DNA sequence: ATGGCGCCCGAACAGGGACTG
DNA sequence: GTCCCTGTTCGGGCGCC
């Protein structure tokens, strides 16, 4: 019925050759269901090798529920794919995130791009090799399926934001942002609202985000180690402050010291670090979001369930600057910590600044790719390399 | 005959066209063996005769298969596949007989003439021409004729599937294993079934490659009702190994350690390094001679392996050698093991051996999930407590799945840990080192709150490299506790991951010194910023290769 | 001659830190 | 910027089917 929109890629490249990842049986026999009762209603088509494209695919099941979700990691194909943010979203009690994944299958997709959306689906001990398939709508996790949609999307959510000025509806990919002021309890009755408002076709809390601040040591008696430590802290510091000074308590070591040894801190010293402190409170300088540049979020592992970040685009630029606390129990999983705090600080950035933040994450490549998809949730995947992050950065925003 | 299922849809490269080369001479023997084929192909419509408006060619040849008595009509499509489109293979991987479950009745035939029975796109026959004939069906060595081969197989193979959900086939190529929970008798009904499906499909399967009985030969074992072995594998026996000769060695020797358990290959490996020529002699060294020795012990005793049961857990014990190597084993039941299996691969500059444990529960949990969709549990020689202090301390997000500790030496330890606050009572080392770009000259050296000062100097060095010197000539003067402070976060990030081997000998040696030590804390300041006592060492080392 | 997977090795890359005047 | 060091990916060789 409805025409087609044509789409093509970037000047000067071809589509994703990504191979596809080992999957569990549970994994296995969840897309294969998937794909039969998307194959049975003609939202993808079988294919042959004659394609020599592919894009890896898995699935998710969501908390406690007997449903999974088919998830394909469509951010390389995004990246060649051919090209107002709501400031008040992140100033709302409660923003519920919805999925409004299933309404890309009511549009095709242009046929000469089809191709370019091909996955496969393994088999357990190779019993058989990959079945592959390819898209004839539009794919949930295509960066082109909520930009094609989006005229659809306003038609349907205009009768909503009309009766409901005071709510900011922002969508990002398959997700859809609902936040408002409203009492929790009325919210929700507002969110079935709309989800009743959105079968007629086909907990998040920003404002209690906080920044952790760089925070400096408070010690009745310094040894020569203690203030060594805290120089070498504020010349890191000072890259980002430049108003952190260092000279008066640089002198105190002047010559060869033990590090045990006790100084005591003079009036000119201690007047210089308490004027540090109050820099550190103030907010940086002269950072601007550039929205045609990539988000960088660093993690340090802290310890003891504790992860500090920063998202920023430029050196010592930081945009934010937050921690993520955990279990402090013997059964901690690093893995399983690590890939929910890239969902935090990858929503935070969709509320924020509506845009997905490439991660530098302090974890061995294979000892991610084997465990991520396990704890995943959510219906993005935001693009991510692998750091040998120096010991430095960590002790730079330890608490303490 | 020849399949009546669809062809695929195969292009060129944009811009090429199809290869125009001429035919070599062959041998009497070869040109008979052709013309016997090429005659019966051209009346089953399987090749098509030319003319002159036929501008491409192709050489040919014929080889021995593997019942050495019919002869295979390979193709030297070398350059056709250069010119031919990009196909994405769907053969993930290789089946293994450690993930086939226990079945009642088990069948495994092969097609016959696979290739040659599958159609060939209409618009792409043009370019399989050769001296004159063009393919119909899909020709051997075209860079295509597997991946579409295995795909049509698998759409063959689709309503049958479909139709029967708990017969289990096993598909590659054109062998099949077919396995099923039904008597003897309703077992062969079902392979008929099959057959004809098949046969409607324009696939023959010949009883002459019809096994009935075990055991089964399947994939390179032997399957048995209850276990499975690996065909007998002959090392080879020499006096002087060469190049090609030791990759035959350890290849094979890889290939055992499937089943096998024990194997090593480090050394045997370590004599490639620098080498370009394959039939190149080396000679080889006296500690490879009894890793080899070692490894002809193991094949000479019998081995086997059992099948897959889901209701039971997978269980994956991990042991330890020497030289940075360790072999598993995957079994469900004490002393029944599913497979085995080994890792060496040595990742990184710098590690210690909890990396390299870590790094081989990782290939195991991959490994286990392509062969039986699931994480095994593992038993590590490696105490709770070592573990716990690793991790807690480590700056990366590390992790193991649910594991178990295993008394089985040797176990897995960090040999020195590195204190958290300085050491009252122990000196106080300031180390630093510097090195000149242009003539590489560079001076290593520290100074102590004691009075005590040396300076080395160094020839042919790296900036990187005074700093390692400086902090092991600390090292090497100070008493069993040392408090070390550096400005070089290379050379603290290195020793901070309590590595037990490293690829440098500096390290090395390094790593024996804090072995020796009691206790050692190492400390980091900026460098150049006029901090003591670190402003006093850079001085001394700056001087006369620096400003 | 082709395709898959495995192991090992050494070329080429990319990313980050320290350095000269 | 250059020079060092380190980690990943790549295509050779062998092994297996
Ligand atoms: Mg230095």
């Amino acid at each position: 019925p409805i025409e087609t929109v044509p789409v093509k890629l970037k000047p000067g490249m071809d589509g994703p050759k990504v191979k596809q990842w080992p999957l569990t049986e549970e994994k296995i026999k969840a897309l294969v269901e998937i794909c039969t009762e998307m194959e049975k209603e003609g939202k993808i088509s079988k294919i042959g090798p004659e394609n020599p494209y592919n894009t890896p695919v898995f699935a998710i099941k969501k908390k406690d529920s007997t449903k999974w979700r088919k998830l394909v990691d469509f951010r390389e194909l995004n990246k060649r794919t051919q090209d107002p943010h709501p400031a008040g979203l992140k100033k709302k009690k409660s923003v519920t995130v919805l999925d409004v994944g299933d309404a890309y299958f009511s549009v095709p997709l242009d046929e000469d791009f089809r191709k370019y959306t091909a996955f496969t689906i393994p088999s357990i001990n190779n019993e058989t090799p990959g079945i592959r398939y390819q898209y004839n709508v539009l794919p949930q996790g295509w960066k082109g399926s909520p930009a094609i949609f989006q005229s659809s999307m306003t038609k349907i959510l205009e009768p909503f934001r009309k009766q409901n000025p005071d709510i900011v509806i922002y969508q990002y990919m398959d997700d859809l942002y609902v936040g408002s002021d409203l009492e929790i309890g009325q919210h929700r009755t507002k969110i079935e609202e709309l989800r009743q408002h959105l079968l007629r076709w086909g907990e998040l809390h920003p404002d209690k985000w906080t920044v952790q601040p760089i925070v400096l040591p408070e010690k009745d008696s310094w040894t020569v180690n203690d203030i060594q430590k805290l120089v070498g802290k504020l010349n890191w510091a000072s890259q980002i402050y430049p108003g952190i000074k260092v000279r008066q308590l640089s002198k105190l070591l002047r010559g060869t010291k033990a590090l045990t040894e006790v100084i005591p801190l003079t009036e000119e010293a201690e007047l210089e670090l308490a004027e540090n402190r109050e820099i550190l409170k103030e907010p940086v300088h002269g950072v601007y979001y550039d929205p045609s540049k990539d988000l960088i979020a660093e993690i340090q592992k802290q310890g003891q369930g504790q992860w500090t970040y920063q998202i920023y685009q430029e050196p010592f630029k930081n945009l934010k600057t937050g921690k993520y606390a955990r279990m402090r129990g013997a059964h901690t999983n690093d893995v399983k910590q690590l890939t929910e705090a890239v969902q935090k600080i990858t929503t935070e950035s969709i509320v924020i600044w509506g845009k997905t933040p490439k991660f530098k994450l302090p974890i061995q490549k294979e000892t991610w790719e084997t465990w991520w998809t396990e704890y995943w949730q959510a219906t993005w995947i935001p693009e991510w390399e692998f750091v040998n992050t120096p010991p430095l950065v960590k002790l730079w925003y330890q608490l303490e | 005959p020849i399949s009546p299922i669809e062809t695929v849809p195969v292009k060129l490269k944009p811009g090429m066209d199809g290869p125009k080369v001429k035919q070599w001479p062959l041998t009497e023997e070869k040109i008979k063996a052709l013309v016997e084929i090429c005659t019966e192909m051209e009346k089953e419509g399987k090749i098509s005769k030319i003319g002159p408006e036929n501008p491409y060619n192709t050489p040919v040849f014929a080889i021995k298969k593997k019942d050495s008595t019919k002869w295979r009509k390979l193709v030297d499509f070398r350059e056709l596949n250069k010119r031919t489109q990009d196909f994405w293979e769907v053969q993930l991987g290789i089946p293994h007989p450690a993930g086939l479950k226990k079945k009642k009745s088990v069948t495994v035939l092969d097609v016959g003439d696979a290739y040659f029975s599958v159609p060939l796109d209409e618009d792409f026959r043009k370019y399989t021409a050769f001296t004159r004939y063009q393919y119909n069906v899909l020709p051997q060595g075209w860079k295509g004729s597997p991946a579409i081969f295995q795909s049509s197989m698998t759409k063959i193979l689709e309503p049958f599937r479909k139709q029967n959900p708990d017969i289990v086939i096993y598909q590659y190529m054109d062998d099949l294993y077919v396995g099923s929970d039904l008597e003897i008798g309703q077992h062969r009904t079902k392979i008929e079934e099959l057959r004809q499906h098949l046969l409607r499909w324009g696939l023959t399967t010949p009883d002459k490659k019809h096994q009935k009985e075990p055991p089964f030969l399947w994939m390179g074992y032997e399957l048995h009702p209850d276990k499975w072995t690996v065909q007998p594998i002959v090392l080879p026996e020499k006096d002087s190994w060469t190049v090609n000769d030791i990759c035959k060695l350890v290849g094979k020797l890889n290939w055992a350690s499937q089943i096998y358990p024990g194997i090593k290959v480090r050394q045997l490996s370590k004599l490639l390094r620098g080498t370009k020529a394959l039939t190149e002699v080396i000679p080889l060294t006296e500690e490879a001679e009894l890793e080899l020795a070692e490894n002809r012990e193991i094949l000479k005793e019998p081995v086997h392996g059992v099948y897959y049961d889901p209701s039971k857990d997978l269980i994956a014990e991990i042991q330890k050698q020497g030289q940075g190597q360790w072999t598993y084993q995957i079994y469900q039941e004490p002393f029944k093991n599913l497979k085995t299996g080994k890792y060496a691969r040595m990742r990184g500059a710098h590690t210690n051996d909890v990396k390299q444990l870590t790094e081989a529960v990782q290939k195991i949990t991959t490994e286990s999930i392509v062969i039986w969709g699931k994480t095994p549990k593992f038993k590590l020689p490696i105490q709770k407590e070592t573990w716990e202090t690793w991790w807690t301390e480590y700056w990366q997000a590390t992790w193991i799945p649910e594991w178990e500790f295993v008394n089985t030496p040797p176990l897995v330890k960090l040999w020195y840990q590195l204190e958290k606050e300085p050491i009252v009572g122990a000196e106080t080392f300031y180390v630093d080192g510097a090195a000149n770009r242009e003539t590489k000259l560079g001076k290593a050296g520290y100074v102590t709150n004691r009075g005590r000062q040396k300076v080395v100097t160094l020839t042919d060095t790296t900036n990187q490299k005074t700093e390692l010197q400086a902090i092991y000539l600390a090292l090497q003067d100070s008493g069993l506790e040392v408090n070390i402070v550096t400005d070089s976060q290379y050379a603290l990030g290195i020793i901070q991951a309590q590595p037990d081997q490293s690829e440098s000998e500096l390290v090395n040696q390094i790593i024996e010194q804090l072995i020796k030590k009691e206790k050692v804390y190492l400390a980091w300041v900026p460098a150049h910023k006029g901090i003591g006592g670190n402003e006093q060492v850079d001085k001394l080392v700056s001087a006369g290769i620096r400003k």
